Order: C-alpha cells, then sequence, then structure tokens
RNA sequence: UAUGAACUCUUAGAGAAAUUACUUAAUAAACGAAGUGAAUUGAAAUAUCUUAUUAACUUCAGGAAAAGAAAUCAAACGAGAUUCUAUGAUUAGUGUGAACGAAAAUAGAGCAGCCUAUUAAAAUAAGUAAAAUGGCUUUAAAGCUGUUUGAAUAUUGUGGG
RNA sequence: UAGAUGUGCAUAGUUAAACCGAUCAUUAAAAUAAUGAAUAGUGUCUAAAGUUAGACCCGAAGCCUGGUGA
C-alpha cells in the first residue's frame, strides 16, 4: 500500500513484501538492509491474499450451490468481506492502510486499538496477524512510545531494565556523513 | 536391621511413584516434629495439591492440576497396587472417596 | 493420411522446442524430466 | 413480532475525554456508533475503548453504561 | 553459514513481549532448582506403609 | 585399518545440457500432510445417491511424515494418549432404492510419559465457546466453515460432552 | 504352582415388540373357545454352490483428469 510518512521516524511502515526500503536521501552504509524477523507460523500456503493483510483466520471456502428440488450439487466459493481501510495507531500516530475483514475491525474496537490487536502474545492472535500483521508488530515495537510501555512492563515483572535502537542507527548514519 | 529392607522397598516402587512422592512428600512421611507448612518443596510451594486447580493470585483465572483426571487415575492405580495410595493427597479418583460418595449420598 | 510434415525441418527449431533448457527451466518441462528419468531414458530431451 | 429478528449491532463502549458537544460530558461512558469512534474520535483522541481491563482500573462496573445525549451544551 | 543461520532462526527473540520474557526467564531458574531428592529418612517410613499394605 | 587420485553436464550467471565464462558455486523418483477435486461405473434409463474425502494436480516437509498423553469413551460397574492389523460388522444406523456404513469392546504388534516438556514452549488462553443463516461432514448430535451477532470462571457444582 | 484370559454357534419358544415363558401371540377384561408356532448340535475334510471382488475368456464407440504439439 501507499503508506503516510511517520511524523518523527525515519523507518517506513514496512512493504507487503517484508522490505522496508529506505529514500536515498537517508544516508546508508552500502550493503545494509533492515530485515524485520521471520514470520514463526510461516506464510499462508493458499489464499496468498491474506498474506498482505489483516484477514484473521478467514480464507477462501468451497462448498456447493444445492437446488431447490433435486439438490444438485455445484462448487462455489465463499470469499471473506474483505475492505480497505485506514486504520489509526496511537503509537505511529498515523492512519495505517491495510486490507482488514469486518470481524477483525471488531476485534480491533474490542482491545482498543491497532496497536493493542498486534502486540497480543496469544497463539490464536499471532496466526491471525500473519506475515503483513507481522510486520506491523515489528514497527510500532520500535516506536518510543511501545518500547517505554514495555520498559515499564518489565518493572512489574520483576524483571531487569533493558541494545542500540534501529533509529538511532539511521541517526549516527547522517552524521557519520557529515564527518 | 529390618530398616535396610523399608528404604528397599521405596527403592523398589516404580520411578513414576518414586518421583512424584520426591515432590509431593505428605506429612505422614515427612519427619516426626516437621511443619507441613515450612520447608515445602518448590513443587508443592506452586501448588499444595497437584490434582485440583488453582487461581492464580495475580491473574484472576483457574490453572488446570498437574495431573489431569486421566493421570490422576493412573497414579490411583499404579499406587494401590503397591499399598502406598494412603500417600497420595485427595483425589476424587480415590477408590475410598468414591465409594463414600455414593454410600453417603447414592444414587 | 500421413504428410511430409518434416519436410525443411530445421535443427534450430528442434534445440529450441524439444531442447534440454526449454524443460529445465519450466515447471512442466521438469515433469518431462523427472518421467522421463524414472523410466531410465538415456535421451532426456531432443 | 416473531421468535427471531435480524441480528443487529448496538455499539462500542467508550469514555469521552474532550467532553464532546451534543454527546456527552468528559468521562462520560456510553455506546456510540462503531464508525464515528473509529474514524472521528479515537484518531483525534477525543474518546477511549472502554475494554474489561479499563473498567477494573478505573474501579467502575459495567452498570456504568450511559445513553447519549443530544441535547448536551458545553 | 552455521552461525548465520542459527542466529537467524533466534532473531525473533527481539520481538518478544514482557510476559513472553518473562515465563521463558523463570524456566532458566526453575529448572536449575532440579527436582526433590527422597531422604533415606522418608524412604524409610515409605516401606512401613507398603510392608503394612502387602503383608501386615 | 588407513591412504594418493577421482574429469564434463544436471548444478554460478548466460545459452541451442555435457559449451561459454568462472569457481574450492552442488540433493531424482516413490512414500507424508494440507488445499483443490472429477468421470467412466452401478442403480438394469436417470437427476439425490453410488463411483469417491478415489484418481489427478498444487504447495510444504523429513528420513520417515502425520498423530498423540482426553473439554476421550462409558453407564450407575468402570476403562485410561497416538499409530498399525484382525474381530466386533453384509451390525446399530442412514437411504425411496441401488448401496453406503460406525463406535464401545476384545486379540495381537509396540508401549512412555510430560511442562524442569532432555532442548529449551503457558503468567492456563474472548471476537473464542455458541447462536441465526449459506454449505461440508453426518444419523438430527459432535466436528469443519463464509456471513451477521456474541458468553461464563472450577466438585463450595464454573464450562464442554 | 495357582487363578484368570481370548470372536462365535447351539442349548426354548413366542410376538411388530417387550413383559411373559413350555408356553406365547390376537380377542380394547380375563377365562383350553378357536387358530398358528416345539425336540442335537458343533468342528474339520472332499465336492458342488449363493454373495461381493476383474469373477469363464476376447471385443467397443465414447466420458473425465493431467500432460504434448503451430
Ligand atoms: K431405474
Ligand atoms: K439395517
Ligand atoms: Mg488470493
Ligand atoms: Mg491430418
Ligand atoms: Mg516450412
Ligand atoms: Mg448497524
Ligand atoms: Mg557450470
Ligand atoms: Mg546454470
Ligand atoms: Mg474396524
Ligand atoms: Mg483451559
Ligand atoms: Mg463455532
Ligand atoms: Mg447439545
Ligand atoms: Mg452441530
Ligand atoms: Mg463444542
Ligand atoms: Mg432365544
Ligand atoms: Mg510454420
Amino acid at each position: 500500500y501507499h503508506q503516510p510518512r511517520v511524523p518523527s521516524s525515519a523507518i517506513p511502515i514496512p512493504n507487503v513484501s517484508g522490505r522496508v526500503p529506505l529514500p536515498d536521501s537517508t544516508p546508508v552504509p552500502e550493503d545494509f538492509k533492515i530485515e524485520i524477523p521471520s514470520y514463526p507460523y510461516g506464510p499462508r500456503r493458499v489464499y496468498h491474499q491474506s498474506n498482505t493483510g489483516l484477514y484473521g483466520s478467514a480464507l477462501i471456502r468451497f462448498g456447493n450451490n444445492v437446488s431447490k428440488r433435486n439438490e444438485i450439487k455445484t462448487r462455489r466459493k465463499w470469499r471473506p468481506n474483505v475492505q480497505q481501510k485506514r486504520l489509526w495507531s496511537k503509537s505511529l500516530g498515523v492512519f495505517v492502510r491495510t486490507r482488514v475483514t469486518t470481524r477483525v475491525l471488531r476485534t480491533i474496537d474490542k482491545v482498543g486499538g491497532l496497536d493493542e490487536y498486534l502486540l497480543g502474545h496469544k497463539a490464536a492472535r499471532v496466526k491471525e496477524l500473519g506475515p503483513w500483521g507481522w510486520m506491523l508488530r515489528w514497527r510500532i515495537m520500535q516506536t518510543p512510545e511501545i518500547r517505554e510501555r514495555f520498559a515499564k512492563e518489565r518493572e512489574a515483572l520483576g524483571l531487569p531494565p533493558r541494545e542500540k535502537s534501529l533509529e538511532e542507527q539511521l541517526r549516527e548514519f547522517q552524521v557519520a556523513g557529515i564527518q | 536391621a529390618t530398616v535396610k529392607q523399608h528404604v528397599q522397598l521405596a527403592l523398589s516402587l516404580p520411578p513414576r511413584l518414586r518421583t512424584f512422592l520426591a515432590r509431593y512428600p505428605p506429612a505422614s512421611i515427612l519427619p516426626a516434629g516437621a511443619d507441613p507448612e515450612t520447608h515445602k518443596t518448590p513443587y508443592q510451594e506452586e501448588s499444595p495439591n497437584p490434582f485440583m486447580p488453582t487461581k492464580h493470585p495475580i491473574t484472576g483465572k483457574w490453572h488446570n492440576p498437574k495431573y489431569s483426571l486421566r493421570r490422576q487415575a493412573e497414579l490411583v492405580k499404579l499406587a494401590q497396587e503397591h499399598g502406598v495410595e494412603e500417600l497420595l493427597p485427595f483425589t476424587r479418583k480415590l477408590n475410598e472417596e468414591k465409594l463414600r460418595k455414593r454410600v453417603e449420598l447414592g444414587l | 493420411g500421413p504428410r511430409p510434415t518434416m519436410s525443411g525441418a530445421t535443427r534450430l527449431v528442434q534445440k529450441r522446442r524439444h531442447g534440454f533448457l526449454s524443460r529445465v527451466k519450466t515447471k512442466n518441462g521438469q515433469k518431462t524430466l523427472k518421467r522421463r528419468l524414472a523410466k531410465g531414458r538415456l535421451r532426456l530431451s531432443a | 413480532a416473531s421468535h427471531r429478528m435480524r441480528l443487529q449491532d448496538q455499539g462500542v463502549v467508550v469514555r469521552l475525554l474532550e467532553d464532546i458537544p451534543k454527546f456527552g460530558r468528559k468521562h462520560a461512558i456510553f455506546r456510540i456508533e462503531r464508525g464515528r469512534m473509529r474514524n472521528e474520535w479515537f484518531p483525534k483522541n477525543k474518546a477511549e475503548y472502554m475494554t474489561p481491563a479499563r473498567f477494573q482500573e478505573l474501579g467502575l462496573t459495567r452498570d456504568a453504561i450511559g445513553e447519549v445525549d443530544r441535547s448536551f451544551v458545553i | 553459514e552455521e552461525q548465520e543461520k542459527e542466529a537467524k532462526k533466534s532473531a525473533a527473540k527481539a520481538m518478544l513481549t514482557p510476559v513472553q520474557e518473562y515465563n521463558r526467564k523463570q524456566r532458566e531458574l526453575r529448572r536449575a532448582r532440579g527436582q526433590p531428592a527422597l531422604t533415606e529418612e522418608m524412604l524409610a517410613k515409605i516401606g512401613e506403609v507398603v510392608a503394612r499394605n502387602k503383608l501386615g
């Protein structure tokens, strides 16, 4: 999709292909790439359309067209109610464009927003996210809002406070290019 | 001299039983003046009764028992074959409780 | 009846249409090789 | 009348944060159309979804849901 | 080529939530406790129950 | 029991494989799982049905894979994960018919349990269970599913069957 | 050593079926009133057979699926 530019972040919203192409305006040392951790459950072998949107657990289903008198069976399909919406992300602060089903839209309102739908750790949710939803999950993790939220939740669980960030690495390349 | 063979009887039990008794020892086998509340085994501290569900304090959700009703029946059947059924904690699969609930309440 | 369909036939079309590379570089051509290889053929192509 | 009717959505529970006029005062809980909250209020930080966890932190119960006040004025 | 493969498959450890990191840390502390051992003082008391329920 | 050598292509890139040009560039089939899914045929025609969760194709994966330690079956007694073979069974049952067709249980091959899983996983699971509707499966249940909706908190009787 | 274990068939028939039972079923109550139904099985071999599988042998045009060729 054509995603907006994050207000105060050089890292753009990833491409559905998994690539994060940076503008040539950003000086970057050659042989450098932003690789997103692979999806734990791997891509979806059928209905590749769902590998680029928030489809949840909905796929294309095949069944029969049953007549009225003789009950003759004919093959048909059942497609999910896929729509293209602009969802607000509090962390990023922009309207993330994506294809989402009407059932996943209700879940977004149920959890409290797009960010709360991507940060879920339950196995059922990571499967619903898919390759695309896993990339948005990775993008919000780099934001300072989610970073300060996880750093605060580690103090309640008795975890030590938590190397270098990816947003500062790109900042270090602009000062390095001036020297 | 009969104490050297008693330990040989406890050491002859199946490993599946020795393991369970090691982490969930009842107050009967503990030392004479021992207090069950203190020196609790790390497993007992997590679950006083591994056969009953426990409500996590922080999160208001019940945790399934460490031994399912199917595995509870296998320990009672394996413990009853070696005469150590008096050591297992309370279980609805106990041959006595199963029979007590019937005589008490009936059909 | 049969016709002389190989009159004026060039060996450049044989390599393009039935050659080895016309098959290893296509999905359906890999089957022909694997099929002909399972049967034990020496002449996999052309 | 019938024994079964078309299933409908009554809206989403939200708590106002900016004292929206014609809808309710600040910190007012009620059900609103999912479209207005999703496209207008939430992006502008005018309201917030009332998730089950939000009810516990604020100490309120599910029985505190009000109704929209079309006659409200600042 | 093997270290770049194992390190790649372990690259998702930076996307873990604080709870996922907390549970994974408890296994390291739990697995270090080991298995409780049965004192021969306790084994002697267990044999008494066995002998009493087999021969009397 | 060690050991020297072991060319070219399939198999860097290109191309009319065994060439070019480079370089210490390199992995068939059968079997497995999911997805998709016929027709001949039989019913003495033929539509539901049967053929058939078949053949075939596509994807992904390993030496095997899949499955697996009960939200399982039983029936007032009890059994105790999965897998394979036989009986149960031309049975219950479904279907106008033609035909299709279980499970409990038993015998044998193996036998192993667990979350501290002998390789590193859960803070015990919510858009889920479930409902209506359109289908699959099927005995109407259970199970699978598109659409629109949408719960509860443990034997001190909460949830599924 | 001892105990138990391993499909099945028959030993009782009757009715739609259960209760019932050398008796049972129908007679809207029952009752010799009548009518119908009652007495060696089981295993093995040899052989001939019914059923389902290619099913005594040879023979279509055609239908579907995956591939090949301008
Ligand atoms: K007919
Ligand atoms: K029948
Ligand atoms: Mg698609
Ligand atoms: Mg011709
Ligand atoms: Mg010509
Ligand atoms: Mg509406
Ligand atoms: Mg070469
Ligand atoms: Mg090449
Ligand atoms: Mg069977
Ligand atoms: Mg549970
Ligand atoms: Mg459901
Ligand atoms: Mg029910
Ligand atoms: Mg059902
Ligand atoms: Mg259910
Ligand atoms: Mg009889
Ligand atoms: Mg021509």
